[PDB]
């Protein structure tokens, strides 16, 4: 998923 | 980093390891960064946007391993966390951030064998497409991995023209002129989750230069889906003004 990509590190939804 | 090789901090001594302390006391790795002056680390805004509080963060320099101490390392608090006001968001615009670092003793970085600064590029001066550059980080070694590697990694990717990256079967309108694409010709090596904020370094007229900052990409080491990097040479005035804060 998107939460496993570069760009979403340290994100609330992830 | 997908593929590539294990390394130590002597081979990228500007590399900064950035962690966040949680409510409860636990500490987790956030992102990489690059030391551009004794008091300043540059990274990506997306790493911090959901938790913009400076007190949450810990920065290490001279660190070769994710969860153990490296001899000679230095630990810092974040005195100021500066995010780009024009950030927007997968294809992040203006994905650039500054961290002013200060130790518990009130000092900045002290250069050593394992701690050095990296030079910024000249304005709007980037290597030609096809140039080999290096990327460094503690990010995933496989897209499907749960854990981060314990040891620092680096690899080499080649710069892709904006013309090529703009193609529909690449990234289309998602990639702007303030971004740089880079990939392996066989798509076999790439940055990945957890490498964000870290350095893309190219030799620009003999000198090592911070060309890019790991920003985004669809998946990792996938055909027609390069890594996307913030184009540092297009942000020099922003860096110049904000490092006086």
């Amino acid at each position: 998923g998107a939460c496993s990509w570069r760009g979403l590190e340290n994100h609330a939804m992830c | 980093i997908i593929g590539g090789e294990f390394t130590t901090i002597e081979n990228q001594p500007w590399f900064a390891a950035i962690y966040r302390r949680h409510r409860g006391g636990s500490v987790t790795y956030v992102c990489g960064g690059s030391l551009i002056s004794p008091c300043w680390v540059i990274s990506a805004t997306h790493c911090f946007i959901d938790y913009p509080k400076k007190e949450d963060y810990i920065v290490y320099l001279g660190r070769s391993r994710l969860n153990s101490n490296t001899q000679g390392e230095m630990k810092f608090e974040v005195e100021n966390l500066i995010l780009h006001k024009d950030y927007s968001a997968l294809a992040h615009h203006n994905d650039i951030a500054l961290l002013k670092i200060r130790s518990k003793e009130g000092r900045c970085a002290q250069p050593s064998r394992t701690i050095q600064t990296i030079a910024l590029p000249s304005m709007y001066n980037d290597p030609q497409f096809g140039t080999s550059c290096e990327i460094t980080g503690f990010g995933k070694e496989q897209s499907t991995d749960y854990l981060y590697p314990e040891q620092l990694k680096m690899t080499v990717v080649k710069l892709i023209s904006h013309r090529e990256c703009q193609q529909p079967h690449y990234y289309g309108s998602e990639v702007t002129t303030k971004m740089l694409c880079a990939a392996d010709p066989q798509w076999k090596t790439d940055s990945c989750q957890g490498d964000s904020g870290g350095p893309l370094v190219c030799s620009l007229q003999g000198r090592m230069t911070l060309t890019g900052i790991v920003s985004w990409g669809r998946g990792c080491a996938l055909k027609d889906k390069p890594g996307v990097y913030t184009r540092v040479s297009h942000f020099l005035p922003w860096i110049r003004s904000h490092t006086k804060e």
